């Protein structure tokens, strides 16, 4: 629930540390935490708002220019000030241009022109800025067990139902417990202030639509520029550079308005996240949080329970998952108070060992309602083997069949692991629990490491990483064995984060 | 003027699609794949500047290279 | 007259074979033809008028969506097609997508969206194509002897007033006869269709305002582009890239506008002429023409007159000209039939021998009013020479002193010549009379190895063309020999045409 | 997308000052300027791709001036 | 019965683990179970029913054309557009073709044309998706014993009447429990969405006629595709490669048919199944099954029976079968209550000895009609033998002879095994029972292997397989070093799986 | 135009004959030993291939018969 179709899949094994797992969410994707200890609790991050942004500089996207004139006063005679230049608002270029004679004045060398133009912004784009505190985050988590498999996506409840809950987190207050009734409750510890890499981006506004930005992109850029800080009228900075005055060899100078640049600053943007918003507060989204679940106490429902009679029939048929895992709806017909549903993955028929992984905790349907359904779901072994429930005659079996095995399962695994570390780097560490040295040192070498990588190199991606990156793979086919041993590494390192697409 | 200075030098990461990631991948080659088509030439003197510096096989393919590549752009 | 103060000068001092004078003419200059028996006339180039163009392709400055909608068939289907794949006129575009379970359908796996904008244009941009046919020019003449100065620019009265005329050329006709009334009339032979280098020039239109195009530019540009032939309802071609249909890690595939791009177009045109227009033609203006200037008739307006009494004043007193030359405005208060007037400059005072070239021709101040004006100019000598007006006792005289001299007038000279070898080529051998071998060979030799340079290198200018420059001028110093020879040469052939600015 | 290739290629030529004929001058350079300020890194790195590449002096040099250039084009 | 004359055989021994027996079924063939603690049983599958299909894609196998017309701008021009290039279903080429002079303009130069025709399909073949849910299967069996030879092969009593039941599998229930009324119950388990190998055949139809298609064929084939999704009206795909429109070289730009292609997707269609189908659903036939017949519940009928008296006689005389079996009719006019029948495969007479396996397990007259039937079957010896019935001094005896012996019925034993492994492969060793090491590994050596056999090989038949695997068994030959080890046998892999045939 | 690419390169295997099994049998072989009826040449200049090209015995034979067999192709 909140998970399965999600397809960006990760499981995270149980925790011998105490409800110390540490888990990493990406609002693209979900982790599943799976604890003997536990019910099967899967988390996902939904929407991560910002608030209470302010203003920083701004820009024109459209000029226009409103009323040019110009004076010139004949050879020996500085550049003749219009009146226009004392009210700054217009802009002016002070140009040497040819008056001959019958231009009206001897002294046929040069002299001076000055023209200058009202100058009014149309349209605008105003970044603001975002600050790690009046930060949020929206968690909705939720427990697989027992429950109608057409409630997988929902909201109308994130305060009732089974168990979901909607968690927030925002700076002051790093931690929330919540409490899935009945489940007891789920001690959540996450750091607001550390994943998201904030403080580095404006927010930042086009006409009605919205994005993120690196600073040291929107910090330097050539657009005239209001000072951002008052709105009463617009006393410019820049100007110029929205407006070209310009003449060839006459006695005019002419001055063209470019005709917004609005097209520019959407395709100057790339690889910048676009944010919605709703009014004073814009829901990014992309993820990042390291939160360090805390699975103390949770408190499985599906105990001292008996075993729900005989009449289990599955509905939707069986399916398979992504990752692997099968899904299975079934309504149990028989009727009684909440009842323990049993299901087995069998590797044979006569007699029935449990065989494989079942991931739903421990399936139970709560209703006295005579006819309910439970969605439990588990992941079998790679050969063909038969998901089974029921303990009576009457039980009902399905043959359902895996791919891939071991070697299989292991790269699929190492190409998603690897996908992290491209993502992330750093707390792309975080999964493993406790204190391992192997994992200690994990994010130790890697941090060290990584931030010279991301000085060095870092320029750009696409045609500008691999070509840089392909260079050096060069080098490592020719040049003297002490040094191609690092650089030929080097090219794959560049070579992986261009192959992440 | 231009210089507007490309995004994608620091490009958020994060799994959620960039801003134009479609585009992203073939807009570094597909202006070089035109402005060869238009002038063959600077390919055609390539070689005597490459034939020139670094006389050396690959060392100086690179080079051939990397003018051919320098050739199309205001860099 | 339509010279002096205009600072881009040329003179052509060869009045050789039977008047064969060729001349080149630019919309910026103007050449001034002085020869031995024959009123100096003063040519320059106008405005060259462009008509009956016709439209080629078009494009869109500013995208507009209007109608987004989208299905989706669930797993194992193919992309369910809207209705509005079938009316063109909508962007669609069909991708991959997860539909999980309660995404309403089992086969949790991959669906597929298609999504579908209906797509309108706002604004346009019409290149329009010129032909060498219907191509007109026009040249302004005039000649110097002595009218009002006051009348040095003026048109009303092109065709009456002093010895003003306005010739057309155009294809079919490449010759045009100026009667100047009384000079008899300047044979004018001009080559409309090589000059100018059209069929090469698309004629293009933003909003309002007007370029011109090197074609291979404007045939390729990633825009949406109307077929351009029928102007009932656009059906475009292209129609994406001008909308990025984009989605997220989701059940969402959203589109964009982008927000025209009609600053895009404008800081994309660089080294592209301006131009304007007033209606169904157009006027642009750079000049280019190989015109061969037949001199054959042109009576002196001045022979055969007495020498105007004494009482020779100056209004305005004399000035400078850029190359060089001087001015002089003379009111002769005597009062008798039209007459010739005595000008000499005199290196001394006694004995006043003529020094140094007198270009008016004949100054003939014509009017019975007993009061008349009459500009003539005359280019003395360095050393402080006098400029004397008059024959009798009344006579009155200035002095005038020039700067440089000998090698000082060559430089200067020198560095005109290699700037219209710059912009001009080929055709700059063209002010040489007849067929002398020097000059033959002269477009000769330049013609082949131009047309090469114009092949191998030619890629761009500014900082392109001065590296690649830059670079050769080092092999010109290192390296070995042989190319040491071409390569050290050819970065001045680089740089130069850097270096015209 | 972008490409929207710079009519620069073909520069119409002839005496009135053509389109923009200021910002031309310093257009191509000042994105340089630019992206090293914003990474000094590519440069730090640039001998290292240079050193190991064509290894004499100037022909050494050529790359390390070509790296540093071709690191802000987007072909 | 369901047996004998089919001739493809399987004789299946088994007892063992505890009626684990493993057995496979192809819808050529049969396997009859032979267990000494039951009767022998044949099993034979009959037809797979394939229900709720879904439509992917559809092509058009016959084109039609409707209205032609075209249009030309002359000289260079954005190609005129025809109203025609707005609706879509139009296919449209724009080409270059001159118009000179009297062609109607100017510059007879190179001009445009565009040409459009109204496309529209006739006939169609529309895949369709086959999914592992909603597949069934049909499974008749039948029990030797003795009835009445005639009912070797009738579908009347289905339901009722000795040994002969219908036994359905379908996925969501791979166990059907057969109750053949007195002899008790026949456990049967079957993986039904395994054997068959599905979700890579695409269901397909041409008109009236029926197929299956290997998916990555349907996928990818050159022709107009509908939608599929929507059957209101064709709204196409590709819709060029169906219509060539070409031109000579004058004024003229013509377009073509192509007269269908319905004879082309047969003639493509090699190696793909026949298929048949009834409405909503269709009926396959090619089968394959892995059921593990568990034998558990078997009781003998024909046990605390008399010896049925003296008065057999032979109805149609002995004969031989296929694999070596022979069948018996006897006519019992003894008029007794059930009774058993007692026959034996004699070896001479010096000692009416039991020679060679009798298998009809016990046969048992059950009738009170005082004439009645029973086929039994038996397999004797190689050497000449007697078959016996009856213990009376009136029994009845026939000779009877068997070809080859020992070595002799090996190798047909040899060779059919290895069809099986070149018809299956993988799960063609799951005829022997339990869980042998041998048996084991069997299957475990060979899937890995195989796979590789079946990605790195395995681009085609017939000619194709035969060269590439010709070549290789040269390799075998020469070379020289050790490889030639692996080439030489893998030679023999190809050749084989060329010699099924 | 031609494409409908030849199903035979995935097989469907099961017991019940398939679809055309028996022209698939001489298929590819006939077109063959017709085109070579038509044109005796492409084999009469094979060996000059062929003896050209590899240059031992067996290993410059395998030319000359994968050359007359790629000829009556299209690949
Ligand atoms: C989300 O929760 C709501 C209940 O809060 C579910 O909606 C109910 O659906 C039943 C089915 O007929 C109605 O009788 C109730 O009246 C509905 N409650 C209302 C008014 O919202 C909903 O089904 C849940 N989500 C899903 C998809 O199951
Ligand atoms: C332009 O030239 C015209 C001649 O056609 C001048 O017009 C005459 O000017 C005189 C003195 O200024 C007046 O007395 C006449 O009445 C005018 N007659 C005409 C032609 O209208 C005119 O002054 C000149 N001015 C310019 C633009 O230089
Ligand atoms: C199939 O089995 C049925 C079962 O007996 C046979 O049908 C009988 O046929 C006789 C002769 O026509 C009838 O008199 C009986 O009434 C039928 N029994 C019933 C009710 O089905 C039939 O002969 C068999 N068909 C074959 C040859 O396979």
């Amino acid at each position: 629930i909140r998970c399965i179709g999600v397809s960006n899949r990760d499981f995270v094994e149980g925790m011998s540390g105490g409800t110390w797992v540490d888990v990493v969410l990406e609002h693209g994707g979900c982790v599943t935490v799976m604890a003997q200890d536990k019910p099967t609790v899967d988390i996902e991050l939904v929407t991560t708002t910002v608030s209470n942004m302010a203003e920083v500089r701004s820009y024109c996207y459209e000029a226009s220019i409103s009323d040019m004139a110009s004076d010139s006063r004949c050879p020996t005679q500085g550049e003749a000030y219009l009146d226009k230049q004392s009210d700054t608002q217009y802009v002016c270029k002070r140009t040497l241009v040819d008056r001959g004679w019958g231009n009206g004045c001897g002294l046929f060398g040069k002299g001076s022109l000055v023209t200058c133009a009202k100058f009014a912004c149309s349209k605008k784009m105003t970044g603001k800025s975002i600050q790690p505190e009046n930060l949020e985050y929206r968690i909705m988590l939720s427990v697989h067990g027992s429950q109608h498999s057409g409630m997988i996506v929902n909201d109308t409840g994130h305060e009732t139902d089974e168990n979901r809950a909607k968690v927030e987190i925002t700076p002051n207050s790093p931690r929330a417990e919540a409490t899935l009734g009945g489940f007891g409750s789920l001690g959540l510890d996450c750091e607001p202030r550390t994943g998201l890499d904030f403080s580095d981006l404006y927010y930042l506004t086009m006409n009605n639509k919205h994005w993120l930005v690196h600073k040291e992109w929107f910090h330097d850029i050539p657009l005239p520029w209001h000072a951002g800080a008052d709105t009463g009228t617009p006393h410019w900075n820049n100007k110029e550079a929205l407006v070209e005055f310009k003449d060839a060899h006459a006695k005019r100078q002419t001055v063209v308005v470019l005709g917004s640049q609005e097209g520019a600053v959407h395709t100057a943007l790339a690889g910048a996240l676009e944010a919605e918003m709703d009014g004073a507060k814009g829901r990014l989204s992309s993820g990042h949080l390291k939160c360090r679940l805390k699975m103390d106490k949770l408190r499985l429902k599906g105990v001292s329970y008996s075993l729900c009679t005989a009449a289990f029939t599955f509905t939707k048929i069986p399916a398979e998952t992504l990752h692997g895992t099968v899904t299975v709806e079934v309504q149990y017909a028989g009727t009684d108070g909440p009842c323990k549903v049993p299901a087995q993955m069998a590797v044979d028929m006569q007699t029935l060992t449990p065989v494989g992984r079942l991931i739903t905790a421990n399936p139970v349907i709560t209703e006295s309602t005579e006819n309910s359904k439970m969605m439990l779901e588990l992941d079998p072994p790679f050969g063909d083997s038969y998901i089974v429930i029921g303990v009576g005659e009457k039980k009902i079996t399905h043959h359902w069949h895996r791919s891939g095995s071991t070697i299989g399962k292991a790269f699929e695994a190492t190409v998603r692991g690897a996908k992290r570390m491209a993502v992330l780097g750093d707390t792309a560490w975080d999964f493993g629990s406790v204190g391992g040295a192997l994992n200690s040192l994990g994010k130790g070498i890697h941090q060290i490491f990584g931030a010279a990588f991301k000085s060095l190199f870092g320029g750009m991606s696409w045609f500008s990483q691999i070509l840089i990156g392909t260079l050096l793979m060069w080098l490592g086919l020719n040049t003297k064995n002490g040094s191609i041993s690092l650089m030929c590494l080097a090219l794959g390192g560049v070579l992986i984060f261009l192959s992440t697409a | 003027a231009v210089t507007l200075p490309s995004h994608s030098t620091r490009k958020l990461q994060t799994r959620s699609q960039t801003w134009l990631e479609s585009r992203e991948y073939t807009k570094h080659l597909i202006r070089v794949e035109n402005w060869i088509f238009r002038n063959p030439g600077f390919a055609l003197a390539a070689a005597a500047i490459a034939w020139l510096l670094g006389s050396s096989t690959s060392q100086k393919v690179i080079y051939l290279v990397m003018i051919l590549l320098i050739a199309p752009a205001y860099s």
